[PDB]
């Protein structure tokens, strides 16, 4: 399953 | 801007045998950016009944992509994969061969 | 024995035709087992494996949720990105992020990535200790900055390190028949003359899985590496791969010539021979 805390640049 | 030129192979899932169902399969790969065009040919037309992977890359970015169709191979048809892309000055094709 | 799970995420724009492309494709091993594509009528995280079917419509909902955000974040990325290198948009551009987490034979955790790229070339990673990044240049740097302020890795190793190997464990049981096996390769070599003086050997691997695999010519024992054609690994398309290797040799030379084949598989290293 996917990530959470993927942030923009 | 990185360019990279797609490796182009063409080739058949199972050994080829007359007469016999298989799967065409043209396979490119390392290439970037990710908009390619790529046509299996059969006695040079384009086939309509072709499907594809879905966009993925490898470790070091270059994408890859599966293009695909069911096949009955015959001694007289001959088989190829037409692909375009940024780093090709014109369409390039590789002729399916049997014999490798 | 050793296993991994990925995600890979692709976000092209496009200018003056819309909103940017963005596919995200999920795998385990060499095995594809989720699709999104924003461009598809759906709008839905799609299983591609059929042991991922069984899971139920909480986490389909939760996935497809999930993928919009990562969706919409690279979005603002791609105009992000243009404003940081001083674009234009007379161009299309490419934004790409991996990660995922590797376990052994023991299916505990090994290591942990989280890789970004823009347009071909990488841009920031974390490192191996998941506390710390590296950027690739100086508009990465500060990308690092707003990261480290935002305590951002933390997040990513709570993840890598825990949630990511548990649902790699419950893939490998769920998927167990098509995921915990390995199909050895069918070797063979073949020979044809080029010219009255030369031939081309080409050595084969066929329907094997996982995809890792090495195929090296020797002449008298010696590696061939600089004089060998080597493609790249291939899907048959039905969950096997294939790959060859060629060298071009003097005719009558063909029994200095061997091929060596090594694969997870094969409870032996082969070596075929042309005597
Ligand atoms: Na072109």
């Amino acid at each position: 399953a996917l990530g959470i805390g993927i942030l923009t640049v | 801007m990185i360019q990279r030129t797609p490796k182009i192979q063409v080739y058949s899932r199972h050994p080829a045998e007359n007469g016999k169902s298989n799967f065409l399969n043209c396979y490119v790969s390392g290439f970037h950016p990710s908009d390619i065009e790529v046509d299996l040919l059969k006695n040079g037309e384009r086939i309509e009944k072709v499907e594809h992977s879905d966009l993925s890359f490898s470790k070091d970015w270059s994408f890859y992509l599966l293009y695909y169709t069911e096949f009955t191979p015959t001694e007289k048809d001959e088989y190829a994969c037409r692909v375009n892309h940024v780093t090709l000055s014109q369409p390039k094709i590789v002729k399916w061969d049997r014999d490798m | 024995g050793s296993h991994s799970m990925r995600y890979f995420f692709t976000s092209v724009s496009r200018p003056g035709r819309g909103e940017p492309r963005f596919i995200a494709v999920g795998y385990v091993d060499d095995t594809q087992f989720v699709r999104f594509d924003s461009d598809a009528a759906s709008q839905r995280m799609e299983p591609r494996a059929p042991w991922i079917e069984q899971e139920g419509p909480e986490y389909w909902d939760g996935e497809t949720r999930k993928v919009k955000a990562h969706s919409q974040t690279h979005r603002v990325d791609l105009g992000t990105l243009r404003g940081y290198y001083n674009q234009s948009e007379a161009g299309s551009h490419t934004v790409q992020r991996m990660y995922g987490c590797d376990v052994g034979s023991d299916w505990r955790f090994l290591r942990g990535y989280h890789q970004y790229a823009y347009d071909g070339k990488d841009y920031i990673a974390l490192k191996e200790d998941l506390r710390s990044w590296t950027a690739a240049d100086m508009a990465a740097q500060t990308t690092k900055h707003k990261w480290e302020a935002a305590h951002v890795a933390e997040q990513l190793r709570a993840y890598l390190e825990g949630t990511c190997v548990e649902w790699l464990r419950r893939y490998l049981e769920n998927g167990k028949e098509t995921l915990q096996r390995t199909d050895a390769p069918k070797t063979h070599m073949t020979h044809h003359a080029v010219s009255d003086h030369e031939a081309t050997l080409r050595c084969w691997a066929l329907s094997f899985y996982p995809a890792e695999i090495t195929l090296t010519w020797q002449r008298d024992g010696e590696d061939q590496t600089q004089d060998t054609e080597l493609v790249e690994t291939r899907p048959a398309g039905d969950g096997t791969f294939q790959k060859w290797a060629a060298v071009v040799v003097p005719s009558g030379q063909e029994q200095r010539y061997t091929c060596h084949v090594q694969h997870e598989g094969l409870p032996k290293p082969l070596t075929l021979r042309w005597e």
